[PDB]
């Protein structure tokens, strides 16, 4: 009895089996810019602008949260945009 | 039965401009159906 | 195989039917299909449904409107009785 | 009296803070960060709150997650599919040893 | 008791007559007489319309094929 | 402008006088009350009624939205077809009158000579002989609703459409004017 | 590599009876267990750079870290992953996050508000696999199983041989079989001698009954199949052990109903992760039934299942020997001569035979006795079997 | 059934004269027994008879006390409810009785 | 917020004081309002001094920042300051005016059909909670008294559901009798 | 936000369900005209206020667009044998109806609004189908029974509202849908989203002014698969 | 100060809540509930609320924003024939019938009423009754007289109903009925036409 409560404490105190997860060498990344673009850098939603509207405005479809009429921000020109393609819209 | 070959007779006068149905057309019709319903 | 059945509705097909669009974009492509009667089995009547729905996408992309293009299919089975007379039509096997 | 107004004011405190999310556990990652599914949200590598012990932390338990860092903070009944659970018999039945006759 | 019945109808008749039928078949026989009485145009049931339903719902052989017996 | 909008819901039950529980249509199920200078009748157990958003509160009560499976369980038909249209059954036209026509016009009679039902009948033939006709014609005097529920949502092999789908007939007949739930061709329900 | 992670066992007491050597053994098992105890206690109490690198990591990570499936991989830095919620978003991948292992469809690491990449789940396992996986393995060993001397050598030259010595095969320029089944009548020996291979065996071992491995929704029977078979993949030396394979195994079948057909797809998933395209790898099957002529013939073909071993029912030195094996902890009087009871007629199962003993302590116990004598041993046999046969027409 | 999932299979065999009489006593202990109750002779009076059955005859004995209005039962009830419980039925047609001489 | 934290930047250009202030209508739905006084943390200061607000007494730290705002950035960019109410007379007495209860309910004698019936109905569920009551007091089991006495706490018979419905009834029949002499009295 | 007026009613006020799948009630229409708007419109309300900003066009998915037909596949009537009978019926209930209208109407003949091609498999339906796109000038649109089914609720119902659509605005317009089996199973949660892609098809099928210029075939190898209610009079009829 | 709190506590439950489902209670103080919202919550129970009330599964009010259990929600199903839906058939309009309407009352409306006698004899009054006959003799007449003239709660299924599809449906709605008869008790289950499902059990083999 008192060996089988020995190996249980043993596997409990031990008991972490560390999960690998994807973290780089040292000196790969080194980084404290990697605040810089946490922070600088916004995420942004991927959508696909089913309709043109002619400033021009354009539908998009949020996968399954919405539609939404929007504009382009500054960055991107109305040429590059088309009707159909993927785009990637911030979340405000 | 009758209601297809009153429609029928209609659908024979679509081939050519008559717009009446003559009473060759009704029997080419009935001759058609009544026959035509056994298969 | 277990890719094509989906748990949720109507993505089995939705798989098939960008499958067939991905081998479109490649020039003579090659598809596989091993053990056709996972899916391939014959229309009923809720059972499969969806599976049934994925059978149904997979054989209007082999034929029927919107040729398939230079896709050879390939699909091997040890059950060919049990498979779908439509899916073992000679214009899609 | 002081004992009562003071209960009813920490039970009024206690009520004004959010309620904290269910979820399973799917395996502990670490000593301090465990693999939680909160449904339906999804799957959660959350922090162990201080006095949570991880090795009580076992597979496929029900943890509690605070409202705002998924904070593991309590460990919780098992999770029993409501079918089985009323299969375990809680008020026992009157027949008697002594009413078996033969 | 609830029908509208006659004076002239005994249902005394009916009731010793050998026939066995079930309560729904009385119920059946009560509301036949009551069709009949109506359709007559009679708001009175009485004992000829009673036994010819008596005698419509006792008709319960159908065919049988005559062989079965 | 400044006007919001209101979720939309259903009162489930009633749980006192001011307090109601409603579903959100696409939301969860909340406890809330009415606004104030609202009729409380107005508002049973499956109306529908539009929350306020910030306070859930209900604010007023709205029509029902017309539901998918009644289509040709809930349309109505006083329309006047003359039996000329539907021809060569004098004799069928005459005894569909001869059955509909009494209880309907004076049921007085029936429930004087004590039979009050006078339900059941059955017009056997030939399949699509002009069956619809036969109830168009006696359409000729009232029989509105007119439905027809051929085949389907009545049985359903076992039971299986039942109350919702045996009872919304004579609900939704009594609250207008007389009709025939017209079942037809019962040989195929559930199948 | 992530290499076979085998069941954790102690070592053998020998002695059986409760004898000083058994004693002593115990005490020094205990000893060492101690020794384990005492020193990684002291470790890190006596224990007194990365941190900072740890902590700065740990900061930028941020608790909680979502868990969402990487879908495309668009620059160096940057990605689009779907969230739980099936919603994708374009994010930034951080400088801590391996790119070679970043493959489409992993399970990444986000963070909770900026959704940036962080990490990449590596084990992600479903949950229903890792039980199968044995951890404590079973106290059964070889020395357990009375007779079955050809089935144990087939098992052995299956599961256990070609990991001790592959050079016999290597230069033989054969493949040794990758697939067994084991059936015969109910209570003959094959869960015993899969317990017996899980308890030798160095590989992993997981256990299924073909009954789990159904599952509700539509796609998650062949899904769990091939999660199964991948955790078997992903730690090399595996022996996947399916019993009851009657549950899944049963031949094919036009079914006019949606479970039928499903359970047909989850076989065909199984029978696709034996034989199929791509090579199985160095996992063994080793499979279970009662009614092998239920089974599908794609099922147990040569290829899938290269060893079909039988498990009679045991004759009379099979029967002797299991009788020693389960009366060696049993006090036996002198009288007691298990031969009368070994001869039977012919359906006496290696199950009966260890019921048979524990009724015969039981009948000792009723009589107020720890040795068991031989009334014991015949009123227990004659209690114990259920029967159910031709009539007296041959000669 | 095998050994090691059914360890023990046991019987349980309609009761015999003794453990009818037992569970007789059994199901009226709460009854009010007259004095000339010989639970013994409808034991006897219920061969083959099942302990629901036993117990069946004690709740007829009851209610036929329940139709009378009184709350004792006499040897009369007994023997009425052994007949009212155990009656059972027969082919009813001697044609297929002898099929079989 | 961030646009937040620019506009109270746009503030404070014209002041160093610009004090931005964020209420919640929706949590501030009771007796608790919730309302905060909010200004910005230099964020050259976090490391050219350390912390931006002197302590030179103890009315600051009397409260306790709430775990929304720290997520959100409390003491990190902005700091939050302390919220006082100037509430004065001819403020709060004009204020007592919406729940006032005018003269004429305070001499209303209710109406005795529903007085009956309460006091009937609190009658009877109190002979019940008396039976519940006695059932305690003649119990009276001794295994360890104290134990019992805590075993049982449940908002139950002894006392709560006692004189507590006492103290309603008596309330009620003192107050309805008192305003019947005082109206028989005053009125004629 | 990009909503749907699911109903218009006097008070003037509107029930808008918004494409975040949640309805409600609006006490103002907003900034536009209730006059100018029914059931159905496609209306960009507030994210937030829920209110109704402006009116928007008629905006097809890109899966109905793609459903248009721009190659036109080239197959002459010579091309298919053995089924005369079958190819004249096709043309004078398809057609015939589109390019002449006027002339049945004098006949006073009511055309069939749709057609369905059914037999054994490889018996030329999807081949006569091809042939039909072919050798007529209306804009075909191709669709199958699968491509109606998708895992969000509405979503199938959404995709042959537009198709249909889509079909109006375009006045020589035929509707193909192929393998009409994957939506039209018996009336038995994907079986609701299923039931409810085949409710707004029959609804589609009703909503046609009689002899309209959109005409629908459907091409099926299981008949006895197909809902009855799919045959019945106003719908497809012409079982050829 | 301790009305105030006692006011608090009221103005806790405070009209607009959230309606979920009790699943299990941690230990007192506490609770696991599922929001109608989707999503399962670990929340505070407010100490005033009767602890009796909480069901394994029962229907509560939660807190708008907190989310902590409040208050518990009041409780047809498969037929629970409603006071609306009484039969309406009276024993007088049940013509002769003495010797069945005797033998029914003194199993299935006796034991409700008159449990003292049952008492008293100490018999455990009968549970079930059979009624067999020609069709049309007045079996559900009965059926339906005895539902009119009970205080218990009628439930009225056929033996054709408990037949379905979908293995394990009839057996469940089997249980389901007598589990609804469970729960408002007393209460009668009458069968009607279960001869269907009643035959001699062979070794089946399908
Ligand atoms: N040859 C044998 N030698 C020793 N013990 C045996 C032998 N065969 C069976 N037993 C005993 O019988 C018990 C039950 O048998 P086992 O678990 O092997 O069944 P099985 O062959 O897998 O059959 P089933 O799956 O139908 O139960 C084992 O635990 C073991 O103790
Ligand atoms: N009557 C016919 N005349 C000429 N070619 C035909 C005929 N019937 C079929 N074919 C040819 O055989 C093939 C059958 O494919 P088709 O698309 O016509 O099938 P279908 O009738 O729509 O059935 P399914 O939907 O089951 O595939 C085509 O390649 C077509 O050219
Ligand atoms: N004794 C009776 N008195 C009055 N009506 C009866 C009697 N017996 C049968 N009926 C009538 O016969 C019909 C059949 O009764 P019911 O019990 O429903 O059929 P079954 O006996 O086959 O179950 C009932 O509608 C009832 O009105
Ligand atoms: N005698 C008739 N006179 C006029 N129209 C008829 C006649 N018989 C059938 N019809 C036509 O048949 C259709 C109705 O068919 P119906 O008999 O209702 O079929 P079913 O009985 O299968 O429902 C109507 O559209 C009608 O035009
Ligand atoms: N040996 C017995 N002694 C006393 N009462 C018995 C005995 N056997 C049966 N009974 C009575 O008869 C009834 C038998 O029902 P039950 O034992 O549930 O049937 P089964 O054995 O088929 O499951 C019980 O209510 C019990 O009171
Ligand atoms: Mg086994
Ligand atoms: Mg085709
Ligand atoms: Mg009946
Ligand atoms: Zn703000």
């Amino acid at each position: 009895d008192d060996i089988q409560q020995l190996l249980k404490k043993i596997n409990e105190l031990t008991g972490i089996k560390e999960s690998d997860t994807g973290l780089a060498p040292p000196a790969l990344w080194d980084l404290a810019a990697d605040k810089q673009t946490l922070q600088s850098e916004q995420p942004l939603q991927v959508a696909r602008c089913t309709k043109i509207i002619n400033d021009p405005k354009y539908i998009i479809n949020v996968k399954q949260f919405a539609k939404f009429v929007v504009d382009l921000s500054d960055q991107v020109a109305p040429t590059d945009i088309e009707e159909g393609m993927r785009v990637g819209v911030d979340r405000n | 039965d009758l209601r297809n070959v009153c429609t029928e007779a209609g659908m024979f006068a679509i081939r050519a401009d008559h717009d009446f149905v003559v009473q060759e057309d009704f029997m080419k019709a009935v001759r058609k159906v009544a026959d035509s319903k056994k298969l | 195989g277990s890719e094509l059945v989906q748990k949720y509705v109507g993505e089995g097909a939705r798989m098939v039917r960008e499958l067939f669009e991905m081998a479109r974009t490649k020039k003579a492509c090659l598809i596989f299909f091993d053990e056709i009667d996972a899916i391939g089995g014959a229309r009923f009547d809720g059972g499969d449904n969806e599976v049934q729905r994925t059978m149904l996408e997979l054989i209007n992309q082999l034929d029927g409107f919107d040729p398939r293009g230079n896709i050879k299919v390939l699909m091997a089975t040890n059950r060919p009785d049990t498979l779908d007379p439509a899916l073992m039509r000679p214009g899609r096997l | 009296l002081n004992a009562k107004v003071r209960l009813l004011r920490e039970e009024l405190q206690l009520l004004q803070e959010q309620g904290s999310y269910v979820g399973e556990v799917v395996r502990a990652m670490d000593k301090k960060k465990v693999l939680v599914k909160v449904h339906p949200e999804g799957k959660f590598v959350v922090d162990v709150d201080k006095n949570i012990d991880i090795n009580d932390v076992t597979p496929n338990c029900r943890v509690a997650l605070r409202n705002d860092s998924y904070t593991l903070h309590k460990i919780l009944p098992n999770k029993v599919d409501p079918l089985v659970s009323l299969m375990m018999v809680e008020k026992v039945p009157d027949s008697t040893y002594e009413m078996i006759g033969g | 008791s609830k029908m509208n019945l006659s004076e002239e109808v005994d249902l005394e008749d009916y009731v010793a007559r050998p026939d066995k039928i079930s309560g729904a078949d009385i119920n059946s026989i009560c509301q036949e007489s009551g069709m009949l009485a109506v359709r007559e145009n009679r708001y009175i049931v009485l004992a000829k319309d009673f036994e010819k339903a008596y005698k419509t719902v006792i008709k319960k052989d159908e065919q049988e094929h005559e062989f079965y017996k | 402008l400044q006007s919001v909008g209101q979720i939309v819901g259903e009162v489930l039950k009633q749980l006192t006088e001011e307090k109601f529980i409603v579903k959100a249509t696409n939301g969860p199920r909340y406890v809330v009350g009415c606004r104030r200078q609202l009729d409380k009748s107005k508002l049973k157990p499956g109306t529908r009624v539009a929350l306020d958003m910030t306070t859930l509160t209900i604010m007023r009560y709205l029509p029902r939205e017309v539901d998918p499976l009644v289509y040709n369980m809930s349309h109505e038909d006083p329309g006047n077809v003359s039996y000329s249209e539907i021809g060569g059954l004098s004799e069928q036209i005459r005894e569909l009158r001869e059955v509909i026509e009494l209880p309907l016009t004076n049921p007085e009679l029936f429930q004087r000579v004590g039979i009050i039902p006078p339900k059941g009948c059955l017009l056997y033939g030939p399949p699509g002989t002009g069956k619809t006709l036969l109830a168009r014609a006696v359409a000729s005097q009232l029989d509105c609703n007119f439905l027809k529920v051929v085949s389907s949502s009545i049985v359903d092999k076992y039971i299986g459409e039942s109350a919702r789908l045996i009872r919304e007939m004579f609900n939704y007949a009594r609250d207008h004017q007389p009709c025939i739930i017209f079942m037809d061709e019962i040989d195929a329900i559930g199948g | 590599t992530k290499g076979p992670d085998a069941a954790s066992k102690l070592p053998l007491v020998t002695p059986h009876t409760q004898c000083r050597l058994k004693l002593l053994k115990l005490e020094r098992i205990k000893d060492y267990l101690l020794m384990e105890e005492e020193f990684i206690r002291n470790q890190e109490q006596m224990k007194p750079k990365q941190e900072e690198e740890r902590s700065k990591v740990d900061d930028l990570r941020g608790t909680p870290m979502s868990v969402g499936t990487l879908e495309e991989i668009i620059d160096d830095n940057h990605a689009i992953v779907s969230t739980s919620v099936g919603s994708e978003h374009y994010v930034s991948i951080l400088s801590f996050v391996d790119k070679d292992l970043l493959e489409p469809g992993c399970s990444v690491l986000l963070n909770h508000k900026v959704h940036a990449v962080i990490g990449v789940l590596m084990d992600d396992t479903d949950p229903l696999v890792t039980v199968m996986k044995v951890e404590k393995a079973p106290q059964e060993t070889y020395a357990d199983i009375g007779g079955l001397d050809n089935q144990i050598q087939e098992i052995k030259e299956s599961v256990e041989l070609p990991l001790t010595h592959p050079e016999y095969y290597e230069e033989m320029g054969i493949k040794p079989p990758k697939g067994v089944i084991l059936y015969g009548p109910p209570g003959t020996g094959k869960t015993l001698l899969a317990k017996a291979v899980a308890n030798q065996t160095s590989a992993t071992f997981l256990r299924v009954v073909g009954s789990e491995l159904i599952q509700k929704y539509l796609g998650d029977g062949p899904k769990l199949v091939r999660e199964l078979f991948r955790v078997a993949e992903e730690h090399a030396p595996s022996i996947v052990f399916i019993d009851e394979i009657d549950a899944i195994g049963t031949k094919r079948y036009d079914s006019n109903s949606g479970g039928e057909r499903e359970i047909q797809r989850t076989m065909l998933e199984l029978l696709n992760q034996l034989d199929g395209f791509d090579s199985r790898g160095d996992v063994k099957v080793i499979m279970a039934t009662n009614r092998i002529e239920t089974l599908d013939p794609a099922l147990i073909r040569p290829g899938r299942i290269d060893r079909k071993i039988e498990f009679p029912l045991p004759d009379e030195k099979t029967k002797k020997r299991i009788f020693q094996i389960h009366t060696s902890r049993m006090t036996l009087a002198d009288d007691v001569t298990l031969d009368d009871l070994i001869m039977a007629k012919d359906d006496l199962s290696g199950a009966d035979i260890k019921a048979i003993c524990t009724e015969a302590g039981l009948m000792a116990l009723r009589e107020r006795r720890m040795k068991v004598t031989n009334e014991d041993f015949k009123k227990s046999k004659e209690n114990v079997l259920y029967k159910k046969t031709p009539e007296g027409l041959y000669l | 059934l095998r050994p090691g999932r059914i360890d023990r299979k046991i019987e349980f065999p309609p009761p015999n004269e003794e453990a009818r009489l037992d569970i007789l006593k059994i199901h009226s202990r709460k009854m009010n027994l007259t004095r000339g109750i010989n639970l013994r002779k409808i034991a006897e009076l219920m061969p083959g008879a099942s302990g629901a059955e036993v117990k069946g005859v004690c709740t007829e004995a009851g209610m036929y006390a329940l139709r009378e209005r009184r709350v004792h039962v006499t040897q009369e009830d007994f023997e009425m409810a052994v007949a009212k419980v155990m009656q059972k039925d027969s082919e009813k047609n001697m044609s297929i009785k002898k099929l079989w001489k | 917020s961030g646009v937040d934290i620019n506009t109270q930047q746009s503030f404070e250009a014209l002041s160093e004081r610009a004090v931005a202030v964020v209420v919640d209508p929706i949590q501030s739905v009771k007796g608790k309002v919730v309302i905060d006084a909010f200004r910005l943390i230099n964020a050259n200061m976090m490391v050219l001094g350390h912390e931006p607000r002197q302590t030179t007494s103890n009315l600051g730290h009397l409260n306790k920042p709430s775990i929304q705002a720290l997520i959100h950035g409390l003491n990190r960019h902005y700091y939050s300051i302390t919220i006082n109410y100037r509430k004065n007379e001819l403020e709060q007495k004009m204020l007592l005016n919406l729940h006032k209860k005018s003269w004429m309910e305070g001499l209303t004698l209710q109406d005795y059909s529903e007085h009956c019936k309460h006091n009937e109905s609190v009658v009877k569920e109190m002979l019940e909670l008396a039976k519940n009551y006695n059932k305690a007091v003649e119990e009276e089991d001794k295994m360890t008294p104290e134990q019992l006495a805590i075993k049982n706490v449940g908002k139950q018979d002894p006392k709560r559901h006692l004189e507590e419905h006492v103290d309603v009834l008596m309330t009620s029949n003192i107050v309805q009798c008192l305003a019947a002499m005082l109206d028989t009295v005053v009125f004629k | 936000l990009v909503s749907n007026v699911i109903e218009l009613l006097d008070v003037k006020c509107a029930v808008i369900k918004t494409s975040t799948r949640q309805t409600y009630f609006l006490p103002v229409i907003g900034l536009v005209d209730a006059e100018k708007l029914k059931p159905g419109d496609l209306v960009g309300v507030n994210k937030d206020s829920y209110l109704i900003l402006e009116t928007l066009p008629t905006e097809y998915d890109s899966r109905v667009k793609a459903m248009e037909v721009d190659e036109r596949p080239t197959e002459q009537y010579s091309d298919i044998g053995g089924l005369d009978k079958q190819i004249q019926e096709l043309v004078e209930a398809i057609v015939l109806p589109m390019n002449h209208k006027e002339k049945f109407e004098n006949l006073g003949i009511q055309p069939p609004k749709g057609v369905l091609m059914y037999g054994p498999p490889g018996t030329g339906k999807t081949l006569l189908a091809r042939a039909c796109a072919a050798q007529t000038k209306a804009t075909f649109l191709k669709l199958a029974g699968p491509q109606l089914v998708q895992m969000f609720i509405g979503d199938g119902a959404k995709l042959v509202r537009d198709a249909f659509a889509l079909a109006k605005e375009k006045a020589p317009s035929i509707i193909f849908i192929d393998e009409l089996d994957a939506i039209g199973t018996k009336r038995f949660a994907g079986d609701r989203e299923v039931q409810r892609t085949m409710l707004e098809l029959l609804n589609q099928l009703d909503g046609f002014q009689p002899n309209t210029q959109v005409k629908v075939i459907a091409a099926t190898n299981r008949v006895d698969i197909l809902d009855p209610a799919l045959l019945r009079s106003g719908r497809l009829d012409r079982k050829i | 100060e301790f009305l105030h709190a006692q006011e608090e506590v009221k103005r806790i439950q405070s009209i607009p809540l959230v309606i979920g489902q009790f699943l299990e209670a941690v230990d007192q103080n506490t609770a696991i509930v599922g929001s109608t919202t989707g999503s399962n919550y670990y929340v505070r129970i407010l100490s005033t609320i009767d602890r009796e009330l909480l069901k394994p599964n029962a229907s509560v009010a939660l807190h708008k924003h907190s989310n902590a259990l409040v208050d518990v929600l009041p409780p047809s199903s498969i037929m629970m024939l409603t006071s609306d839906q009484k039969p309406d058939v009276m024993y007088a309009d049940i013509g002769g019938m003495d010797i069945q309407k005797q033998e029914v009352r003194e199993a299935v409306e006796l034991p409700l009423t008159h449990f003292e006698l049952y008492k008293q004899i100490g018999i455990d009054p009968p549970r079930g009754v059979l009624m067999y006959g020609p069709p049309g003799c007045g079996k559900t007449m009965l059926a339906k007289a005895v539902a009119h003239h009970t205080t218990a709660a009628f439930i009225r299924v056929v033996g054709s109903e408990f037949v379905q599809k979908y293995l394990g449906e009839g057996p469940r709605m089997v249980r389901d009925v007598f589990r609804l008869a469970k729960e408002n008790a007393p209460a009668i289950i009458f069968i009607d036409e279960i001869d269907a499902i009643a035959t001699k059990r062979f070794d089946a083999q399908t």
